[PDB]
């Protein structure tokens, strides 16, 4: 009896007492924490060993018994240095013990203290148990109530105030719960044997520790070792854990800004782009628009007037996958897809389903196909509504649904399907010695102007700020234009849906140096690279 | 011209050197009493006076200078000592609203004195860090409910220390003229 | 309308204001925005012309009595704001100037009228930190005398140097036990470390 | 047990002040009581949450954190005023006793207390809570005893008992077993009477997080509601819901004795106490608009008018857009004494060169329709655009969902036809017949189509017939009401308007 | 507020710093410790009057405005000379005309001349701080 | 209320709503039309440093002020419910600024009272928040995003303070 | 810790309904006007005969709080906060005082109604008013020890009291009640109608009343104080007899009682 009250006097006086140097680390935590209504206390193995070994070899050899009562302590001085109610603390640790392979935990670890690591790969959702709770007995309507905490119970059966074998109930009208939710832990990737699959775990956790991870994450975790009923005398082992480890500033936005007023920031960015390509001047460029795209806009009347940029080129396989590395968002397909929804979507099967393709998965960002004309023939018609409406309608055995397409598509291969681009062009070489030489040098090296990593978060920067417009100016010069070039043509088709590609891309033009006004410069350069032919 | 964090307060470099200038009083371990210390801001009797093991009062600042040395030795407050404390402490739970009496340098004088001077105590040290703890925890509860109380008026405070004012005085003074602000606009 | 220029404009304060107050080490003040406010002051130009032209129109008797009256009134106010929007950016970037002459008593960004307030400012200063009251150095630092003895590690190779107390050689990680009195100045200017 | 009587009087004096609630209770008395003569409204009120903190704090406090103890004494309140106020004499003997008191519901500023589903916490158990989200699963409808009746047969007396269960109060009881008394106290033999005992409908649902707010791909979340009396069959699959209720926990949670070692958790419920839909169509005319409507019938071409307001964001094509206009009035559905049917709803067919605006225009009738469903020719099946089998079940397709409505089909020429015959009854009959394996059954199509097309050769061309240039049958031709050729023909005055249109847009 | 300049305290308290270097300079070329204390004195002493002097000249940067109009009033209760010592009011004046010059010659050019007044009371926005 | 103050300068461009009481010619461009007049019962939407003057300036003033959106009876419901999880970052940058101006306007006494309670029940958690120093982001971070600019000022100022004390203190 | 720091007839009548009943103390002051005189009056004797005939046709309390509440809003407000209503009341009952101190029979019917109708209005308050009220007329509890010497026959007294007055028809719940209550003692003349229905102990001549009982003192206490003014009200009659506009109001208003 006397023993539950020396432990948590013990423990009470060490977070009264642990002085570092001149700052009382522990008491100035647990005030720090009662402030932004955290109710937990993160302590340290290496200063309670430092404090008093004896107290450590206690913890050590019976945690299940003792933690609730370092925890009773922790709330007791809790009251102290706040009051002149609060719930039961949370105690969480820290260790530098060696750590075990997962693959190595036996029958030697049961109800020791634990520190591993893995990847999680599972998430639980959250689920309630019981702290404090009240009782109420069915015959003599007597009521009392009791106090569960969570370590390796049921109802009792000691009737009070005959009074019947089994008579209480639970009056979930006025008790009190927590959170609880489970995870999954599998082994490392560089630890496993050859030639077999990863070992698992299972585990726990409550209260603030809980929705603390995600899956896929590297981890570190320290807990109790133990085992849970659900052969003959045999049960399964699991984990609860005590502990887990795993926009623009001022002064970035100002060298963007010294970028946006430099004279010649287009040849820059052009020179930028896959620098290892000799020559393909006109290509690059429209890479350059296709990656800052135009100005989206709504109208009165609900019509809404696309944003997005859509090339095609006909050496060709590297921009592709540069293209990739500096959009901020990006996927790569060839014209197969990934799955039997091959670009677009298709209804697969037993129920029917629905699953997208690499045109829904882009929702948002931009998206690069290697060999167009291996496209699929159901994607072959349904790319038309992917790129006019950047939307894609299904109504087939019983699905009716429709699915968002907002994206901007680059393409590549080697008909009136090229209607769909804004812009077309034929990528060119030339067989320079030195150039080989350079590149052969390169991979030996291996084998024995603007970086892409300050482009991408330039471009992220002006689709951010800047939606710029045309000036009046713009106007007449492309309705002059326009009219000419089909009178020219009717005397010897352009049509509306090429001037509105010729805005786009007069807009994009503009954005780079975040001009809020489009200009005669931008329009001139527009129809200039508007020579897809 | 001046800085923008000196604008409205004092910096706790400045509240050390207000401190600096109060009395203290030492022992000395040299005789001065028959060159001179000739000083322009203080009394220069009591430094040319100095008789060793004879008790004397000069300014801390001082004292500090003469204690980098083996010169001088200096006495403890009679307020720092683990009986007074204690007093203090009670007095604090006593009362729930007042504050204790304690003098105005506190807690400037008690971290100077546990750096510069540990070795001059009677007290063992290692107890009169933890009561001066007590009094300041206990103290930040009386003042986390003083702040429900602001108000378009004003407001009364006793022996709150310097140290104390200086640390919540950039909260205080906005939140009041905030709402002195808000009233008198209706006012008008 | 007329002040949607100065709405932009003051931006550009409150953003130069932000990035100069997160950090006292940082101090270039950015590009003077010649072109917005030669916007503004074309726009301005642009309604001095057109109330002189209600004023001939008055002077014609075109309703002048409440016609007049009432637009020009109107035209006055959106002058008044244009006035406030500049001032209050020009202001800003002159307490700015005025804090860094303090300590300095490079060029390209400020305005040629900038340029040469500066260097006003800066007689100015001299002119008081001279004559009577030069016993106190103005200019010098704002932090209480903390201890008279202090050891001082050496940071950068300026070689051999004189100062008002004596003379230095400044050998690349050697260490000296002095009086700060002295250094504070070395100190300021970045040659030694405070150990 | 005397707070209790407390709080009702406390409910009493409110319901006193603020006055516009007891025109609520009379009015719904007045109106039930003049058609019992000859629907019914049910016996519920809302009241706003923001009158109550106005009036009490400590109350609206208590309503808002211990539902539990204030919602009941509060209800009684209200079914003490209503009881008090004049009602018919004579009542029936399921009348006489029906255990049907008055019931509340709550409106505006619940602030902290308005949730998600993935945000609901263990924090929040019997707090009174808001929650939003998607319909994804309801139950069948069942009946639910909370009190009998039974015949003495010896003495004549008339007993009853009553019936309680964790879902049916907001306090918590002993459990009642289900069982019918068949013997009296005194040894009489009891019948029961049915017609006076009391049942009440039951149904649960499945609320979970709108799909805009899941992160990282995760998996998503959702929460069962109970619903109960006038609440039930207010909602289907699909629809975004707000729910108010109490959100409470269940049963032993394995603490009766359980292989679990108690690892696994309670149960969680919210008990609807009001359910409110989102607009994500209808609007509700103010005196205003039926004045302003009336006025505006007068003018000399409204019909002009309303049509250039259609689609002002595009130029030309009057004809069209009078057409589309005609289209949403609609003629009059005829139904003749001997069962025969006349069709009243008009079909339109526009079919053009590129770029001509075809899919531009189509799109706007789908964003001003009450009811409107769009899908592209080639992405839809005879099948799923009419009607499917499963499990036998049969499901609707897309001219099924669109009953009352418009239905808007974009690259009509790419439809295979074997897919296209299937349209040829619902667009005059108005209905789809299924005659598969295990199945027979009619169903109803009523709506108006409108579609685009290609012509065969690309452009349409003027020196070949239009029905080589229309590769479709004669048919089905004839079930469009009109047939719209549009073509892009060069002109340098009409290129100069439409560009200089399209650049002021 | 811009409190009044102590003009007899400071006088002495000059004096009495010229006095004390000098001294400090004889005995320094004629035990250790009383020259310490004499010299960390002189710092203490004049580490206060540094920043006196430029709290005050920063009150002054704000108020300009509003001390020139109070010296022009003729029907004032105090004189400017009164407030400030004879180093204030040299700051005062000369920086003032250094402050017009910049904004008369780059902004208030343009203006017209109803405008062109830089204290102006009667505008929608009154341009003197207090 | 300075004259040179840039958050006074940048509060003061905020538009309301307005309604007219006289025609009157070639004010058009206030509706976006440089050629045409102003017709009586109008209604416009005009920044408040000249919404201000018409309000005024005469008899019956040009313009009459509409209840504005900020001031709507939802927002003083959702104020009085819970002031402290209320987000009044997206209601309106600049809040407490532009409500003393609209009380200077109209004199109101209720809207006063309401507007003292809401700040007096802020800066209990603001205090909190301030007072906390790590010897927790998330925490803190969640209700740092709905503070004004206003209160910003007042945040920075008084962490400042408490972090430079402590700093002393244990050195 | 830190710290801060006629017009008179309508406070009178603050006062005196901050109870929110009186024992209609003091005199009034100012003026009405005599169509407000002769209305209010009727109203008061509206609700008073109503009290009489239900007393008349033997209905119990329950059965005349539910006929005469609904008549409160109408004729005589009660709970509530509005300076008319309270003068409406005060001065009613003070007006019908001059009415019915005419006569032993007159002054025994208008006692008999009133302090009926106080029963009614007392019955309406919430325990806080009732408390309250109490207090601020003046109004000696036993001491615990005498309690417990007593306990037996104070249980023994009030039990069956205690299980169908207050419900408490577990045993448990009673002993938990007499556990928390409070016993007055005072002579037994002072408490004679519950003496004669045995439902208090009486010991050495005092007789042992529960908190939760005790009503009809302070009823009984308003019926005498009421009938001592009456019979001071009719020793001063000639004086009314000074305005003769009033006499016709107050022969009216007791003809519908003779
Ligand atoms: N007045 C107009 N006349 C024609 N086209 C217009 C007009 N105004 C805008 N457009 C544009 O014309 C483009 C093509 O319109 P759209 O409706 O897709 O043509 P369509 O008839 O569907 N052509 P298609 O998809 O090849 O069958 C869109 O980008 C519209 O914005
Ligand atoms: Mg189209
Ligand atoms: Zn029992």
């Amino acid at each position: 009896d006397d023993d539950n009250t020396e432990i948590i006097k013990s423990f009470k006086n060490f977070i009264l007492e642990f002085r570092l140097d001149s700052q009382f680390i522990y008491r100035d935590q647990l005030r720090n924490n009662i402030l932004v209504k955290n109710y937990s206390l993160t302590v340290n193995m290496e200063h309670l060993i430092g404090y008093n070994e004896d107290i450590y070899k206690k913890l050590s050899d019976e945690p299940s018994d003792i933690i609730p009562l370092f925890e009773t302590a922790i709330t007791q001085v809790a009251k102290r240095i706040s009051i002149l109610s609060l719930p039961t603390f949370q105690l969480i640790l820290n260790s530098n013990a060696n750590q075990i392979p997962l693959r190595d935990l036996d029958s030697e670890h049961v109800s020791k203290i634990v520190r591993l690591s893995g990847i999680i790969i599972s998430t639980s959702v959250l689920s309630s148990r019981a702290t404090y709770l009240s009782i109420m007995c069915r015959n003599c309507r007597h009521t009392t109530s009791i106090t569960i905490n969570n370590f390796n119970v049921s109802l009792p059966r000691s009737c009070l105030s005959n009074c019947g074998p089994d008579p209480y109930i639970i009056i979930h009208e006025s008790s009190k719960f927590i959170d609880q939710q489970f995870l999954k832990l599998q082994e490392i990737p560089e630890l496993v044997p050859v030639g077999e699959m990863p070992r698992n775990l299972t585990m726990t956790c409550d209260r603030y520790l809980t929705n603390k991870v995600i899956p896929g994450t590297r981890v570190t975790i320290v807990g109790i070792y133990s085992i849970y009923n659900s052969g003959v005398a045999i049960r399964t082992p699991y984990i609860k854990i005590l502990g887990i480890q795993s926009m623009f500033t001022e002064e970035e936005e100002e060298e963007f800004l010294q970028l946006s007023r430099n004279p010649k920031l287009y040849e820059i960015l052009t020179n930028s782009i896959a620098p290892s390509i000799f020559g393909n001047e006109d290509i690059k460029k429209a890479i350059v628009c296709l990656l800052m795209g135009g100005s989206k806009k709504i109208l009165p009347d609900g019509m809404r007037l696309r944003g997005d940029i859509n090339v095609l080129l006909l050496a060709k396989s590297q921009l592709l996958k540069f293209v990739e590395k500096v959009s901020p968002i990006a996927v790569y397909t060839s014209g197969k897809g990934s799955s039997a929804a091959g670009l677009t979507a298709s209804v697969q099967r037993r129920e029917f389903y629905l699953e997208g393709g690499a045109m829904v998965l882009a929702d948002g960002g931009v998206v690069c196909i290697d060999e167009f004309d291996k496209m699929r023939d159901e994607d072959r018609v349904a790319i038309h509504e992917a790129m006019e409406q950047q939307t894609i309608s299904i109504a087939k055995a019983g699905i009716t649904t429709v699915l968002n397409s907002r994206t901007s598509v680059l393409a590549a291969a080697n008909t009136t399907i090229l209607s769909r681009f804004d812009m077309i062009f034929i990528v060119k070489d030339d067989h320079n010695e030195e150039r080989d030489i350079s590149i052969a040098n390169h991979v030996i090296n291996i084998h024995t102007e603007i970086s892409i990593e300050k482009m991408k978060r330039y471009i992220t920067y002006c689709r951010l700020k800047c939606a710029p417009r045309l000036s009046p100016q713009a106007a007449e010069k492309l309705s002059s234009n326009f009219v000419t070039i089909r009178k020219q043509l009717l005397i010897n088709p352009i049509t509306i849906r090429q001037l509105e590609a010729i805005i786009r891309i007069t807009e994009s033009l503009a954005k780079l140096e975040l001009s809020p006004i489009a200009q005669e410069r931008h329009v001139d350069e527009a129809i200039r690279l508007f020579q897809a032919s | 011209s001046l800085p923008a964090h000196l604008q409205q307060t004092f910096s706790p470099e400045e509240i050390q050197f207000i401190v600096e200038n109060e009395p203290i009083k030492i022992f000395p371990r040299i005789t001065t009493r028959q060159t001179r210390w000739q000083l322009i801001t203080t009394d220069d009797k009591a430094l040319n006076n100095m008789v060793a093991m004879r008790s004397t009062e000069v300014v801390l600042w001082i004292a500090l200078l003469l204690k980098q040395q083996s010169k001088c030795s200096i006495v403890a407050p009679q307020w720092l000592t683990t009986k007074e404390l204690d007093r203090k402490i009670q007095y604090e739970k006593t009362h729930p609203d007042r504050f204790s009496e304690l003098p105005w340098n506190w807690l400037v004088l008690a971290r100077i004195l546990f750096n510069k001077a540990k070795d001059d105590f009677h007290d063992p040290i290692h107890e009169l860090r933890g009561k001066i703890q007590d009094l300041r925890e206990i103290r930040q509860i009386k003042v986390l409910k003083g702040l429900k109380y602001l108000n378009e008026s004003h407001l009364q405070l006793d022996n709150l220390s310097l140290l104390e004012i200086n640390e919540l005085r950039p909260f205080i003074t906005e939140i009041m003229d905030k709402l002195r602000e808000i009233h008198t606009a209706s006012l008008t | 309308m007329y002040g949607d220029l100065g709405n932009k404009l003051v931006l550009e304060a409150k953003r130069t204001k932000q990035l100069y107050a997160r950090s006292n080490q940082d101090v270039n003040l950015p590009m003077y925005h010649e072109d917005i406010i030669r916007n503004i002051l074309k726009e301005v130009s642009n309604l001095r012309k057109n109330t002189e032209y209600l004023k001939e129109q008055q002077q014609l008797g075109m309703l002048d009595d409440k016609v007049a009256k009432c637009q020009y009134f109107v035209t006055l106010l959106c002058m008044e704001r244009n006035k406030r929007c500049l001032l209050a950016y020009q202001r800003l970037r002159t307490d700015i100037l005025d804090s860094m002459a303090w300590n300095n008593n490079d060029t390209n960004n400020l305005s040629h009228q900038e340029q040469e307030y500066l260097k006003e400012y800066c007689d100015l200063i001299t002119d008081l930190k001279s004559g009577d009251l030069v016993d106190i150095d103005l200019s010098g630092s704002l932090v209480p005398p903390s201890d008279v003895f202090i050891d001082v590690r050496v940071l950068k190779d300026a070689g051999e140097i004189q100062t008002e107390y004596g003379v230095f050689n400044l050998i690349k990680d050697s260490q000296f036990f002095v009086r700060q009195s002295d250094v504070e100045r070395l100190i300021q200017q970045g040659y030694l470390q405070k150990i | 047990d005397a707070v209790f009587g407390d709080r009702v009087r406390r409910f009493q004096e409110f319901l006193d002040t603020f006055t516009s609630y007891r025109d609520s209770v009379r009015s719904i008395q007045v109106y039930n009581s003049n058609n019992a003569a000859n629907n019914i409204l049910p016996h519920r009120i809302i009241i706003s949450l923001d009158d109550l903190r106005e009036f009490d704090r400590s109350f609206w406090s208590g309503i808002l954190v211990e539902p539990a103890y204030f919602i009941p004494p509060a209800e009684k309140a209200l079914t003490d005023l209503a009881d008090s106020m004049d009602d018919v004499p004579h009542p029936n003997a399921s009348a006489v006793s029906s255990r049907h008191p008055w019931k509340l519901s709550f409106k505006g500023s619940f602030g902290a207390h308005a949730l998600s589903p993935r945000t609901l916490t263990a924090q929040h158990l019997n707090k009174l809570v808001s929650v939003e989200g998607i319909v994804t699963k309801t139950s069948l409808v069942r009946p639910k005893l909370i009190r009998s009746v039974h015949y003495a047969a010896k003495t004549g007396r008339f007993h009853y008992r009553d019936y309680t269960d964790a879902t049916t109060t907001l306090t918590t009881r002993i459990p009642t077993p289900a069982i019918y008394p068949t013997e009296d106290t005194e040894g009489n033999k009891l019948t029961t009477e049915y017609g006076y005992s009391t049942f009440i409908d039951h149904q649960r649902i499945t609320v979970q997080e709108m799909p805009e707010m899941a992160p990282a791909g995760q998996l998503p979340r959702s929460i069962d509601v109970i619903l109960d009396d006038d609440l039930v069959d207010k909602t289907k699959p699909g629809d975004r819901v707000n729910v108010v209720g109490v959100f409470k926990s269940l049963g032993a949670g394995g603490m009766n004795q359980s292989n679990s070692n108690t690892l696994i958790g309670f149960k969680t419920l919210i008990l609807g106490n009001t359910v409110y839909p989102l607009h994500a169509a209808r609007q509700m005319l103010t005196d205003f608009d039926i004045r302003n409507i009336n006025k505006l019938s007068k003018k000399k071409d409204i019909f002009d008018i309303l049509s250039q307001s259609l689609a002002p964001s595009i130029y030309g094509h009057d004809h069209i857009k009078k057409a589309i206009l005609l289209m949403l009035m609609g003629g009059v559905e005829k139904n003749l004494e001997n069962g025969s049917h006349l069709r009243g709803d008009i079909n339109i067919l526009m079919v053009g060169d590129p770029s001509t605006a075809k899919s531009q225009l189509l799109r706007f009738v789908l964003n001003t329709a009450s009811l409107a469903i769009a899908t592209t020719g080639r992405g839809s099946s005879g099948v799923g655009l009419t009607a499917a089998v499963t499990t036998r079940r049969l499901e609707a397709g897309a001219m099924v969902l669109a009953d009352r409505g418009v239905v808007c089909i974009d690259e009509f020429d790419k439809m295979t036809d074997v897919d296209r015959v299937a349209i040829h009854e619902v667009m005059e009959q108005q209905t789809v017949t299924i005659a598969k394996a295990g199945i027979h059954t009619t169903l109803n199509a009523r709506c108006s189509v409108i579609a685009a097309a290609n012509p065969v050769f690309g452009q349409y061309d003027v020196n070949r017939d239009p029905h080589q240039n229309i590769a479709l049958p004669d048919s089905l031709l004839s079930r469009f009401d009109l047939l719209f050729v549009v073509t892009d023909d060069i002109n340098e005055i009409r290129d100069r308007s439409i560009s200089e249109h399209v650049l002021r847009t | 507020e811009l409190l009044p300049y102590p003009h007899q305290l400071m006088k002495r308290l000059l004096n009495r710093i010229s006095m004390q270097s000098q001294l400090i300079e004889n005995i320094s070329m004629g035990s250790k410790l009383p020259l310490l204390c004499m010299e960390t004195e002189l710092e203490r002493l004049k580490f206060v009057i540094r920043s006196y002097i430029r709290c005050r000249l920063s009150k002054i940067d704000k108020f300009s405005l509003y001390l020139r109009q109070l010296n022009e009033d003729e029907n004032s209760l105090i004189s400017l000379t009164d407030l400030l010592s004879k180093d204030e009011i040299k700051y005062h004046d000369t920086h003032s005309l250094i402050w017009l010059k910049l904004v008369n010659d780059s902004i208030l050019k343009y203006m017209p001349e109803e405008l062109q007044a830089i204290n102006d009371t009667e505008g929608s926005v009154n341009m003197i701080d207090e | 209320m300075g004259y040179y103050d840039i958050d006074d300068v940048l509060a003061d461009g905020t538009e309301f709503p307005c309604k007219f009481q006289y025609d009157i010619p070639g004010l058009g461009y206030l509706e976006n039309n440089p050629g045409r007049p102003i017709t009586k019962n109008t209604k416009l939407s005009l920044p408040l440093w000249l919404a201000r003057i018409l309000a005024i300036v005469g008899p019956v003033p040009f313009v009459e002020l509409l209840p504005p959106d900020m001031f709507s009876t939802k927002v003083m419901n959702a104020i009085k419910t819970d002031p402290v999880a209320l987000d009044l970052h997206s209601i309106n940058s600049h809040f407490f600024s532009l409500a003393i101006k609209w009380i200077m306007l109209f004199s109101e006494k209720e809207l006063a009272n309401v507007v003292s309670e809401l700040l007096l029940q802020r800066a209990q958690e603001l205090n909190h928040h301030a007072s906390s120093l790590s010897i927790t982001n998330i925490a803190t971070s969640t209700f740092l995003l709905k503070l004004e600019e206003m209160e910003k000022e007042i945040y920075k100022k008084s962490h400042e303070s408490y972090k430079d004390t402590k700093r002393w203190m244990f050195k | 810790m830190f710290r801060q720091s006629s017009e008179e007839e309508k406070k009178l009548y603050a006062r005196l309904y901050e109870s929110k009943l009186s024992f209609y103390d003091l005199p009034p002051q100012g003026e009405i006007t005599l169509e407000q005189f002769e209305i209010w009056a009727i109203d008061r004797l509206k609700i008073l005969l109503e009290i009489e005939s239900c007393l008349s046709r033997n209905k119990s309390i329950k059965e005349i709080e539910t006929i005469i509440k609904p008549q409160f809003q109408k004729l005589l407000p009660f709970n509530t906060e509005s300076l008319e209503d309270r003068k409406k009341d005060y001065y009613s009952h003070f007006i019908l005082r001059l009415c019915f101190c005419r006569s032993k029979e007159l002054r025994e019917k208008f006692v008999r109604a009133e302090t009926f109708l106080f029963k009614i209005r007392f019955n309406m308050l919430t325990s806080t008013d009732q408390t309250k009220f109490v207090q601020s007329l003046d109004l000696q509890f036993i001491s615990n020890e005498e309690k417990a010497e007593l306990s037996h026959q104070l249980y023994q007294t009030v039990s069956a009291s205690l299980q169908f007055q207050l419900n408490l028809n577990e045993e448990h719940q009673r002993k938990q009640y007499f556990q928390q209550e409070k016993f007055i003692k005072l002579p037994f003349e002072n408490v004679i109608e519950l003496v004669g229905n045995r439902l208090v102990f009486l010991k050495d001549g005092y007789a042992y009343l529960p908190q939760f009982q005790q009503l009809n003192l302070l009823s009984n206490e308003f019926a005498s104080k009421l009938n001592q003014e009456l019979i001071k009200t009719y020793q001063y009659l000639p004086r009314l007899n000074e305005d003769d506009r009033l006499l016709p109001i107050l022969n009216h208003l007791s003809s519908g009682y003779t």
